[PDB]
């Protein structure tokens, strides 16, 4: 049950635009500053946005990743075990039988 | 402020009431024949605690129609006449009631059909369904410019259509055995009113 | 002496019923508490009563248990130097005083109780087995926020009784439930192997002593005489409250000289009186009757000092000790007031406060009905005061009343009287209300 | 060594409420715009308080899984180990002993 | 073969620090406020930033 390749589609596309302040110092006119503002918020909440979006992505490749790590280690324990019956079986029966077997029929 | 305490202790045991999560069954559905006495087979999930009680739809199809349950299992009967009945097995006093369906179906061949009769609005449509001894169920009708009928998939179940208005029959099953039934196509309209009959103008 | 149950086992299946008894040894009256020792599995009717009905829910095993105790009367020391504070949470009343623990009323009882899981810590092993200690802890004051309580200036004992004063600690609690208190106060939960898992900070500021609390607007505001902390709740994650700093300088005088008024605080800030928006503050004062609080307050007893918030008038107004009276008094002779709709301070007397607050009236006030005097008489037992309408400054028509030194209960905003008080003879004495 | 089970308890309740600037452009009064500004910062205080929170936990969910990490690939090389020596083991040296005694008790 | 090692340093040093809007309602004049609300903004391109990185 393979580890699920990277998902080279959660986050890693989505340019997490570095949210720099424009100048609003120089805007003396207040219905250019309100829009000089709202366009600054919505800088912050355009980066925000794409920040909760590569955070839930994070969470998805998280949860990916977990749901690879569980069920293949239990893939592990279970082949381990198949390993344990049938190799220790091997060993013991092996050896006891042919030898025992042997004297066999051929003793007396 | 308490000045002195003293305390006592109890132990309780809470078993799990299963069967209030639902009973299952080998023996789903049964079909049979006018009077085999077939057994018939039943557990509550996990295999937990409770006790059943095995009931019966219309007691008057069997002898003895349902004979009372073992333990968890328990034996049908049947008496002549035919159709479909259900056998409700319902937990001690609680409300799981699981059903089994059985069909007596009439002979060692024959067939039964769901509707006697039916009424049907011109353009409308409906479905009859047989019950037979063998899968291949020929469907045919008396004024098929009236009255269409045209088989499923499985030929057990056919689907009715009301081409025009009149009274009309339908037969099914050529397997060795036919059956009935009675169809009446109704108008659309059956009156109509009118706000006045005393006008003057 | 010795107690009984009923029964000492019992089977049942999900979904029935049953009942089980406590009787005591001697023919006693005594109180009952019920526990069980797993949550979850029951259904319960009444914990207090000696005879408990429960409900199977869930498959297994479990402990049913009733403790029977001989309570008896005990006297608080809660000293007029030391009042109790009285915070709110899910409609139980809280007490909290010094040299006590804080205690709380459920809504679903008629009595006090000491605040259940208050002085819980718990101590992992090596190889990790757990186990739970009640250590002495006591507190100075109690409030709430974010439905959550907390707890300041704590006296924190531990194992070997030496107990510490952590001037700077600040502890909270659980989330609520349905009409009960906080549950735990443990740091330590989560080591046992419900949201919101309490803390402590154990602050970086002046002196501590760490003299009040007050919300606003989702944002904790907390308070020592010099310098002030901003808590900023988390949702949950590492770290469950954030609290960051605002003032270097800012600082409020006494325990309950903090309010919220419109949509910030007003404080009396050891220099000052402010009001602050967070982020900004701004001096009410300045210029205008600075000189003249510092003055009448700091004559006789400032940490008497008291603000309320007589919001159907729209005036805030700060209480205090008068100039010349006893130097420990601590009954507010005095109040400055100011109506923050104007802007504007003037200053009256009080009726000897210990303390004030908003209620409901009495019965005869409360917009009776000709057909309740059926036991009274025009000719006035004693009774006299009542107009046919007395004016309105509420419209569920409620009442600012003031728990007064001189014996009593007062109303503070009604019909024109002054009640002074006179040492020389000891009484009391009425006289008209004077304006100048 | 079982990768112990998800911590479901770490940011999936914190809704990472996408911050969506409000209309600020119809506001003409400078104290009702001033207002509106402050609580569209207030919102980006409250997201960034939020993506903080599910850093922290995304962290600490790493450092479980990091953990959970040796454990797998350690234990596969131990299997390793046990596959090698036992199966090499039983198989030659039981053909060997079985073959040589039985043949040799035999031919002479 | 190995799964090599904590990186021990994948944004455990970076101190995020807790945005929180100061007071902007008392800005009476439109250039402090102005600059109270940039201000503002810095610290969230400050908090975007170290969020981004980590």
């Amino acid at each position: 049950m393979g580890a699920g390749g990277f998902r080279k589609n959660t986050g890693r596309n989505n340019t997490t635009l570095p949210y720099n302040v424009g100048f609003l110092n120089n805007v003396q006119d207040t219905e250019t500053y309100n829009v000089a503002v709202y366009d600054e918020l919505q800088k912050v909440s355009t980066a925000t946005n794409q920040m909760f979006q590569a955070i839930d992505e994070i969470h998805e490749e998280i949860d990916v990743r977990i749901k690879a790590l569980n069920a293949m280690n239990l893939q592990f324990d279970e082949l381990e075990n198949r390993i344990t019956t049938e190799i220790e079986t091997a060993i013991a029966d092996i050896q006891t039988q042919m030898g025992n077997l042997s004297t066999e029929d051929i003793w007396d | 402020v308490a000045t002195v305490t003293k305390k006592a202790s109890a132990s309780i045991k809470i078993y799990p009431v299963v069967s209030q999560i639902v009973p299952k069954e080998s023996t789903i559905s049964m079909n049979f024949n006018q009077t085999k006495n077939l057994e018939v087979s039943l557990l509550p999930a996990d295999a937990n605690n409770t006790n059943l009680i095995w009931e019966v739809s219309n007691s008057s199809y069997g002898s003895i129609t349902v004979d009372p349950s073992d333990s968890k299992l328990a034996t049908l009967t049947s008496f002549e006449k035919e159709g479909n009945l259900v056998v409700t097995i319902s937990t001690a006093n609680e409300s799981v009631v699981a059903q089994i369906a059985v069909n007596i179906i009439d002979g060692d061949s024959g067939i039964f059909l769901s509707q006697d009769t039916v009424t049907i609005r011109k353009g409308g449509t409906t479905t009859l369904t047989a019950v037979t001894g063998k899968t291949p169920v020929t469907w045919s009708s008396n004024n098929a410019s009236i009255v269409s009928v045209t088989p499923n998939a499985n030929s057990l179940t056919a689907v009715i259509t009301a081409n025009g208005e009149g009274n009309v029959t339908i037969t099914a099953d050529n397997g060795t055995k036919t059956a009935s039934c009675e169809i009446v196509s109704i108008p659309q309209i059956d009156s109509i009113s009118l706000s006045q009959s005393d006008v003057t103008v | 002496s010795s107690v009984t149950l009923d029964i000492v086992s019992a089977s049942l299946d999900v979904g029935e019923e049953i009942v089980i008894t406590a009787t005591a040894s001697p023919e006693g009256e005594y109180s009952y508490q019920w526990s069980v020792d797993k949550t979850g599995y029951v259904s319960t009717t009444s914990v207090t009563g000696k005879s408990i009905k429960l409900v199977a829910l869930r498959k297994g095993e479990i402990n049913v248990t009733c403790t029977v105790s001989q309570m008896t009367q005990k006297d608080y020391d809660a000293f007029d130097d030391y009042p109790w504070y009285h915070a709110v949470i899910s409609n139980c009343a809280v007490a909290t005083t010094h040299y006590e623990t804080p205690q709380v009323k459920e809504f679903e009882s008629e009595y006090f109780v000491d605040l259940p899981g208050w002085g819980e810590q718990t101590v992992v092993d090596n190889d990790g087995n757990p186990s739970v200690k009640k250590f002495n802890w006591k507190c100075e004051r109690v409030r709430s926020f974010n439905n959550r309580l907390f707890a300041l200036n704590m006296r924190e004992a531990n194992a070997s009784g030496v107990t510490t004063n952590y001037p700077l600690r600040l502890r909270w609690s659980n989330f609520a439930n349905e009409n009960k208190a906080p549950t735990l106060w443990d740091d330590f939960a989560y080591d046992r192997v419900e949201n919101g898992y309490a803390g402590y900070i154990d602050l970086a500021d002046s002196n501590g002593s760490l003299i009040d609390i007050l919300p606003l607007k989702d944002y904790l505001f907390v308070y020592t005489e010099f310098e002030t902390y901003i808590g900023s709740p988390t949702n949950n994650t590492y770290q469950p409250l954030m609290f960051k700093k605002l003032f270097n300088d800012s600082g409020i005088l006494a325990p309950e000289c903090v309010v919220e008024v419109e949509g910030s605080h007003f404080v009396v800030t050891q220099n000052d009186v402010i009001l602050h928006n967070g982020a900004t503050k701004k001096s009410i004062a300045s210029n205008r009757v600075k000189n003249m609080l510092i003055n009448e307050v700091c004559l006789v007893n400032p940490l008497a000092t008291r603000v309320h918030l007589h919001q159907d008038k729209k005036e805030v107004w700060v209480l205090y000790v008068g100039p010349g009276e006893p130097k420990e008094s601590f009954a507010c002779t005095k109040a400055a007031v100011w109506n923050y709709e104007f802007d504007t301070w003037s200053f009256r007397t009080i009726p000897y406060a210990q303390c004030i607050g908003l209620v409901d009236p009495p019965v005869l006030e409360r917009g009776p009905i000709w057909s309740d005097f059926q036991e009274i008489t025009w000719d006035d037992p004693s009774i006299k005061e009542l107009v046919w309408r007395k004016d309105a400054t509420n419209f569920r028509q409620r009442v600012t009343i003031v728990g007064s030194f001189l014996k009593g209960f007062y109303q503070v905003d009604v019909g024109a009287l002054d009640y002074f008080y006179d040492r020389l003879n000891d009484v009391v004495i009425e006289k008209p209300l004077e304006m100048r």
